[PDB]
RNA sequence: CUAGAUCUAGCAGUGGCGCCCGAACAGGGACUUGA
């Protein structure tokens, strides 16, 4: 064993987040799963010898009924980035996109078969909390390869590459991604033929004893959704200022746009229940107007080293929207998806996305308070890892994106 | 005895050296207590060589007997290496209906704890003459956390042992009870006493066991019910600042288990003023405010303990002006503990999204109380919430509810259509000013060419545009079908918020509730879209340049 | 180390009521330059 040494960055300081209130309910599951995760040796209780401490919570994933766990190593990561991205750090390919299909995995357990290094396990803080105050957190301290982490894969990837080449090495067209505990892969075959590829990928992975006991996924039919327009006769003022201000918002977003022959009409006052026939010059731009959204984007690009950012929007009946972005008006992918289920499931998904996609967990931007999602998230979650997020004040122009 | 954890210091720091002045009547008094701390077996003595200095600081505390001993490391907390905070109290609401319940204390706990000798150094005490603590001393930074860890650990083979039995420990205070009869409880009792005996720790066989109810940092727990320390409130007529705070205080610590408590209106009375002097009058609102306090505090009454077994329901009482209320009880009339909830999360806001951050808040203080959610049951209808969290611009969700026909009701005065109407009117409306003058100037439009300007006065644009927008509905008909130009009055608008600060905005909801229908939409400016353009110029007389 | 008229005093850890400052986002307004 060669547990390489690492810290957090040059003279930075460890985590010290708190920790929100849990529900009795998971805590027991929660004590009961640490009892047996300490009697096999991957913990061990501590003091307050360390101020550091990450937050804790319970799931219950899909597929099955238990109550496993997770941390969350948001700050951890966003200050020991550097760390996996110089020191062990690995490709993004790009070919995996285009598959017809693939299927996430999960491997996060085969992680807990490598111990880490002792003086970098002070950094590993997590106490579970009590209800009413009752007894103080039981400390403990990950003296493994922790879940929810980047850094574990990162130094393992090592050991992973031997483990899955005899797999890759007899079917090449297959392509592999690994970005967290979550295992990805690429499928470009028979949807049958798939998943047997995918029991033979498990057994390999059985084959050494390393044990490692949503579904699928359907990338190939995700497109940039095109920002529609109506198309009618009877365009009264109202519709008209509507279009207006809809193409004056999204002047900002694509220079190529134009009002002139629709700011005509708009000279002549009148109220907002009369009917008005445009004349060929606004029928002309309207078509102008209509064949550049069609049009995707052209010149915008992907930074590897930037941050990430995803808004995301509610329209009502479940009618979605999301977007994604690196500076404002700098658009990058769209879609639709058809309360807090809905949320969590489509956050979910485009977080899916932009692993297929890019590789990276954005900085989303919620529409709700803090106190509601902070406590109502967990209880519907099924994923392992756990990007950022934020809060931000809907106006009533993105809205105005789609219904 | 137990498992002293070792303690270092910050990155390059060491011991504070500081030289203060001290009396003569409380010499003696130090030396005794030093004498029977050295001669008892907890402090040392070792100054010869250890150059460092931690002063005295003497006081008379409450129940005057002498001048007792304190120490001073306010210098050496910051250099303390910054250590685990865990304890940041129970709620007696959150505890179980035992019959034999009991409570044991100890004193000089804090010294009964030895400390790393590596660290001992650090304290040198002296007065000359210096004695090193070797055991954990006062306002020492990591002494709590110390002390309740190494508690922690030195009672889990009791827990181990005696798993049916419960233990809400404290910083010094162990409440343990249970359902027992008494024999076998004082069986236990002397076990454990016993079992901490072990460790040297002391517990006599005459405390307050039998004594009870228990006072519990100004609770009264008793064996079937509980309540807060007996609070009372002055009868007289001037009220102070000091006052003022004090007897808020008081009512917001009484307010728990005593449902009905108003302090709005007599909160208000803390605008602006922050002198510690400063007399105020009792506007008749909260005179009746407080006289209605006064009056419900007129009885005594007395909370229970929750039962793991039952579930628990929730109400809510509303009364008008954000002054919310609610109580939690398992069975009719046996309200476990109620509480507060009138904070404004920005002026501009209505009922709706002032119940559910009630409920949020009620929702988080059950989980980390009694570990879940319980049933609420509030005084509105499906249609209406289901109505409005989904033509809302959020997710706003809650748990299973039910209505109750209690008024007050909670209800929205007016609503929005999302489409113009035929037979209403249009009016294009602006509201500007200058950063100097500020006396803008707005009015309406409209299709007949009935039309009318009026001035401001000292008032921003968006307060202009707010103004504007009021002289028009104020000649208007019933239904109208009105544009702005900027998003506040569109924001402000669409929230419904049928209660504010400003008193602008309430005369606006007051009016417009009046309204049958009404209609709304916004243009951006800079464009010349339609009466925008128009009214923008004939109101840009001396406002712009 | 600080406060009060050289003399005297002034201590910290928790839960609340009430105020001030800094950081980030949103809206609004001006100075320089060019088309």
């Amino acid at each position: 064993i060669e547990t390489v040494p690492v810290k957090l960055k040059p003279g930075m300081d460890g985590p010290k987040v708190k920790q929100w209130p849990l529900t009795e309910e998971k805590i027991k599951a929660l004590v009961e799963i640490c009892t047996e995760m300490e009697k096999e040796g991957k913990i061990s209780k501590i003091g307050p010898e360390n101020p550091y401490n990450t937050p804790v919570f319970a799931i219950k994933k899909k597929d099955s009924t238990k109550w496993r766990k997770l941390v969350d190593f948001r700050e951890l990561n966003k200050r020991t980035q550097d760390f996996w991205e110089v020191q062990l750090g690995i490709p993004h390919p790009a070919g995996l996109k285009k598959k017809k299909s693939v299927t996430v995995l999960d491997v996060g357990d085969a992680y807990f078969s490598v111990p880490l290094d002792e003086d970098f396990r002070k950094y590993t803080a997590f106490t579970i909390p009590s209800i009413n105050n009752e007894t103080p957190g039981i400390r403990y301290q990950y003296n493994v390869l922790p879940q929810g982490w980047k850094g574990s894969p990162a130094i393992f990837q090592s050991s992973m590459t031997k483990i899955l080449e005899p797999f890759k090495k007899q079917n090449p067209d297959i392509v592999i991604y690994q970005y967290m505990d979550d295992l990805y892969v690429g499928s470009d075959l028979e949807i049958g033929q798939h998943r047997t590829k995918i029991e033979e990928l498990r057994q390999h992975l059985l084959r050494w004893g390393l044990t490692t006991p949503g579904y699928e996924l359907h990338p190939d039919k995700w497109t940039v959704q095109p920002i529609v327009l109506p198309e009618k006769d009877s365009w009264t003022v109202n519709d008209i200022q509507k279009l207006v201000g809809k193409l004056n918002w999204a002047s900002q977003i694509y220079p190529g746009i134009k009002v002139r022959q629709l700011s005509k009409l708009l000279r002549g006052t009148k109220a907002l229940t009369e009917v008005i026939p445009l004349t060929e010059e606004a029928e002309l731009e309207l078509a102008e107007n209509r064949e550049i959204l069609k049009e995707p984007v052209h010149g915008v690009y992907y930074d590897p080293s930037k941050d990430l950012i995803a808004e995301i929007q509610k329209q009502g009946q479940g009618q979605w929207t999301y977007q994604i972005y690196q500076e404002p008006f700098k658009n990058l992918k769209t879609g639709k998806y058809a309360d807090v289920k809905q949320l969590t499931e489509a956050v979910q998904k485009i977080t899916t996305e932009s692993i297929v996609i890019w590789g990276k967990t954005p900085k989303f931007k919620l529409p709700i308070q803090k106190e509601t999602w902070e406590t109502w998230w967990t209880e519907y979650w099924q994923a392992t890892w756990i990007p950022e997020w934020e809060f931000v004040n809907t106006p009533p122009l993105v809205k105005l994106w789609y219904q | 005895p137990i498992e002293t954890v070792p303690v270092k210091l910050k990155p390059g720091m060491d011991g504070p050296k500081v030289k203060w002045p001290l009396t003569e009547e409380k010499i003696k008094a130090l030396v005794e207590i030093c004498t029977e701390m050295e001669k008892e077996g907890k402090i040392s003595k070792i100054g010869p060589e250890n150059p460092y200095n931690t002063p005295v600081f003497a006081i008379k505390k409450k129940d005057s007997t002498k001048w007792r001993k304190l120490v001073d490391f306010r210098e050496l907390n910051k250099r303390t290496q910054d250590f685990w905070e865990v304890q940041l109290i129970p709620h007696p609401a959150g505890l179980k209906k035992k019959k034999s319940v009991t409570v044991l204390d100890v004193g000089d706990a804090y010294f009964s704890v030895p400390l790393d000798e590596d660290f001992r150094k650090y304290t040198a005490f002296t007065i000359g003459i210096r004695y090193q603590y070797n055991v954990l001393p006062q306002g020492w930074k990591g002494s709590p956390a110390i002390f309740q860890s190494s508690m922690t650990k030195i009672l889990e083979p009791f827990k181990k042992q005696n798993p049916d039995i419960v233990i809400y420990q404290y910083m010094d205070d162990l409440y343990v009870g249970s359902d027992l009869e008494i024999g076998q409880h004082r069986t236990k009792i002397e076990e454990l006493r016993q079992h901490l005996l072990r460790w040297g720790l002391t517990t006599p066989d005459k405390k307050h066991q039998k004594e009870p109810p228990f006072l519990w940092m100004g609770y009264e727990l008793h064996p079937d019910k509980w309540t807060v320390q007996p609070i009372v409130l002055p009868e007289k007529d001037s009220w102070t600042v000091n006052d003022i705070c004090k007897l808020v205080g008081k009512l917001n610590w009484a307010s728990q288990i005593y449902p009905g408590i108003k302090v709005r209106q007599l909160s208000k009375l803390l605008r602006g003023t922050k002198a510690l002097t400063e007399v105020i009058p009792l506007t008749e609102e909260a005179e009746l405010e407080l006289a209605e306090n006064r009056e419900i505090l007129k009885e005594p009454v007395h909370g229970v303990y929750y039962d793991p077994s039952k579930d628990l329901i929730a109400e809510i009482q509303k009364q008008g002006q954000g002054q919310w209320t609610y109580q939690i009880y398992q069975e009719p009339f046996k309200n476990l503990k109620t509480g507060k909830y009138a904070r404004m999360r920005g002026a501009h806001t209505n009922d709706v999204k002032q119940l559910t951050e009630a409920v949020q808040k009620i929702t988080t203080e059950s989980i980390v109380i009694w570990g879940k959610t319980p049933k609420f049951k509030l005084p509105i209808q499906k249609e209406t919430w289901e109505t409005w969290w989904t033509e809302y611009w959020q997710a706003t969700w809650i748990p299973e509810w039910e209505f109750v026909n209690t008024p007050p009701l909670v209800k929205l005065w007016y609503q929005l259509e999302k489409e113009p109407i035929v037979g209403a009117e249009t009016f294009y409306v602006d509201g500007a000013a200058n950063r100097e003058t500020k006396l803008g100037k707005a009015g309406y439009v409209t299709n007949k060419g009935r039309q009318k300007v009026v001035p401001l006065t000292n008032t921003t644009n968006q307060k202009t545009q707010l103004q504007a927008i009021y002289l028009a509905l104020q000649d208007s008909g019933l239904e109208v079908n009105i544009v702005t130009d900027s998003q506040y009055a569109l924001g402000i608008i669409q929230a419904q918020p049928d209660k504010s600060e400003s008193e602008l905005v309430n005369q606006i909801i007051e009016q417009l509730i009046k309204k049958e229908k009404v209609y709304l939409a916004w243009v951006p400016a800079h464009k010349g879209i339609g009466g925008n353009e128009q009214v923008d110029k004939l109101v840009s007389a001396g406002i712009r340049k």
